[PDB]
């Protein structure tokens, strides 16, 4: 303040859960607790099982688009031989039909 | 006639990822699982949550057994049989300190304190001052100043005092003596049943204080190399790892 | 027959879409990744019947930290989470650590949802730890000058 | 039920005697949601203050009947050996209030493997009660047991 | 399926254009930067369904306040802003201080 | 505030930070591209099994 | 609403999301053909009985 | 297959972005330099199947 006092205006409350895995993520970048999630304990920075906190650094994604670009083409492919295990077995039930 | 439908058992890849509960073998063995029907299942998969209830499950919900950690310290009963392994929230309780050793190295050149008789307000009554920090059967801090003053040649008095304890006296009894061989060995004296103080509703603490490995040196500091104990305070719980060879740990 | 492959072609669908997300939400502050998780089906038959989805689940390792001069961007690295109210006042939880103000002075994030803090009651106020969250407000009100009492 | 951990070293509140509203009269106070025979919620508070060492007189507030009166008396004393070992008074019977013309609900409360924790605060562990709103209907699920089941 | 990534391409379209503005907009005088933040999508499914702007926002730290030989140059140095009316009557507010005469 | 008179206020800016941000942006884009081609010919292949 | 000077007003298509909406259109379009062209086949293994 | 090549893949980006933080701490009072060490991946089979 501009007498240089300051004064604590609260203090920001971190959550746990039993599961992270649990978390519906709802429409944002939001998380919601369920039932499978487990219901939230409470705390603050530091405090046991609870999270060291940084004060102006910001959390970036957790993606790596190496492993994601490595993923999307194996997905592909087996997806490629899905499509091409029906489609021998499409070539097997037509020689099937018309052997007469 | 078709003969049969056979797996193979060689082990696929095994795949670096950097979650934590993602344990999964490599050779011929198997995962033991059970769901809530009470039918006992083997797996190999390696996809491990927990639920609300905070037992290790797969992916379908299907509760992972394993052999209990029972005791305290927590180790393997003579019944050898799996069970649904969980990691709680219940906090470790601490336990009173019941082992506690404390190595000295002390110069055998140093002089005998000139400030006679025995005080812990006065520096030069003692020769060396130490602290070990243990914990009664509650468990709260007890900082125990050792105190080291030489009597005469190979001879060190011993001195306790709990320093937590505002309602205690000073020492001016001797708790134990330290005699030394001449080959500046410790022979007899290097053990003593030491009581600490009461506190706040907290019974005392009774442990075995232990001067084992110590040496008495020639030309040097009176020095304190190791302190060891099994007294602690209540850990929550931080968090928890799957070790190598199948058993899990919590921090 | 066919139930296996058409099987497989949802699975590795439902894989494309969780990696495309993924894509797609990189560099996005706060998003964690995505995952699929897949089992297959038997009955009494010997063969096998195909592959279903057992699950979607999120990764829950740390990103990387990025140190920006904002204030206003406080995130945290380890199992916790924010929490955070909507106008609704249901509760919510997030990472992600863009917190504006609004106009009444109670720290928002981008979307506008309120945060939640442990208040400060008193003069000088302490943490009024009673387990009991609210948002928190960071106002312009004065501050209530008191006696000397110890010169 | 209630399970919590116990600050040990929590000095007797200096606010004395006992106070409802004064946050400096009571070591800690918990919240536990209870449900009646008509279905309201009630915010029933548990006041933790401790008398001398090794226990601590808990008191019970309705605090969703408005008209309740403040309590004077011990709810129960969780009473602690040495080794923190919950000793007794650790379940209680208790009658809650009435609101909107409704029935009052009645409860055993426990605070069974409560420990008393040497160094730290006083935290609730697990609380669990089996009262529940009124729910009309979300999912209906067919279990595998040939058991239907609604949610 | 296709949804997420055409997403994914309009939100870095959007970053694109809002660093091409203050890159174009760089080395002007009382002009404070933008920033392009943004938030998943979800539904019912546990799949996604992209990402969306949350916002452009700005970022309101001060500029390096350059001396200048001029007179009428007056820059605030922390966080108050000035006040301008037009030939409507409109209140606008400004950062910089290029003020002729 | 607190005014100064000769001095006037650059920009807010630090386009190191805004040029290589520009390659982060374009190279996340760059991927989404390879995702909407992937579920392109995967789609192009789920036609053309007949 | 306010109205400006020299500026003028570009296009409202963004021409990445028509880039992927054509790609969509045109492989339903492929799998309509590929239910004519089975409803072709089936009509002539009706025809083809005697 | 694509487990080794995901497994080299990761490695070198972990490197170089230890290496880039020793490049981008220089002449940080104090700071110490960070090697990433490897080590290779096997199973049952004889092929190496990583890092």
């Amino acid at each position: 303040y501009s007498n240089e006092q300051e004064q604590v205006l609260g203090q920001i409350v971190l959550a746990n859960f039993a599961n992270n895995e649990g978390l519906a993520s709802q429409g944002d970048n939001v998380w919601a607790a369920t039932q499978a999630s487990g219901v939230a304990l409470l705390g603050t920075a530091g405090s046991g099982n609870f999270g060291k906190l940084t004060n102006g650094a910001l959390e970036a994604s957790n993606v790596d688009l190496s492993k994601e670009l490595v993923n999307m083409i194996v997905a592909q492919r087996n997806y490629q031989s899905n499509a091409q295990t029906i489609k021998t077995q499409d070539q097997i039930l037509n020689t099937l039909v018309n052997l007469r | 006639k078709v003969a049969g439908i056979t797996q193979d058992f060689t082990d696929g890849t095994t795949t670096n990822t950097g979650r934590g509960l993602d344990v999964a073998i490599s050779q011929n063995g198997f995962f033991r699982l059970v769901d809530s029907n009470g039918s006992v299942f083997y797996s190999r998969n390696g996809q491990f949550k927990l639920d609300e209830n905070r037992n290790l499950v797969n992916m379908q919900g299907m509760q992972l057994t394993g052999y209990p950690a029972t005791g305290t310290p927590p180790t393997i009963q003579q019944g050898a049989n799996p069970a649904p392994i969980t990691i709680p929230n219940t906090l470790m309780a601490a336990k009173s300190t019941t082992t506690a050793s404390m190595q000295i190295n002390l110069n055998s050149t140093d002089p005998v304190p000139s400030k006679t008789p025995f005080s812990v307000s006065d520096a030069d009554s003692y020769n060396k001052k130490g602290t070990v920090t243990v914990y009664d059967s509650q468990g709260n801090a007890h900082d125990m100043n050792v105190y080291f003053v030489k009597t005469k040649d190979n001879e060190w008095a011993v001195y306790t005092h709990d320093s937590s304890d505002p309602a205690a006296t000073a020492p001016t009894t001797a708790s134990t003596t330290l005699k030394f061989n001449e080959n500046g060995i410790l022979e007899s004296g290097g053990t003593v049943n030491i009581t600490t103080g009461t506190i706040n509703g907290a019974t005392a603490a009774t442990f075995s204080l232990s001067f084992l490995n110590s040496m008495q040196q020639n030309t040097g500091a009176n020095n304190i190399v190791a302190t060891n104990q099994n007294g602690y305070k209540p850990g929550d719980l931080v968090s928890y790892q799957i070790n190598n060879d199948g058993t899990v740990v919590g921090n | 027959s066919f139930s296996q492959a058409v099987s497989g072609l949802n699975a590795a669908a439902t894989n494309l879409d969780v990696i495309g997300n993924n894509i797609a939400n990189s560099a996005t502050y706060g998003f964690k990744s995505g995952t699929a998780s897949f089992a297959d089906m038997f009955a009494g038959s010997k063969v096998g019947l195909g592959v279903k989805v057992a699950g979607i689940t999120q990764d829950f390792t740390d990103g990387t930290t990025t140190n920006t001069g904002r204030g206003l961007d406080v995130a945290i690295s380890q199992n916790g989470f924010f929490r955070l109210v909507d106008s609704n006042g249901s509760v919510f939880y997030s990472r992600n650590g863009q917190f504006k103000l609004d106009e009444n002075r109670n720290l928002v994030n981008m979307q506008g949802m309120q945060l939640t803090g442990y208040p400060a009651t008193g003069t000088p106020p302490t943490i009024q730890q009673g387990a009991n969250p609210a948002p928190i407000t960071i106002p312009n009100t004065l501050m209530a000058a008191k006696s000397t009492t110890t010169a």
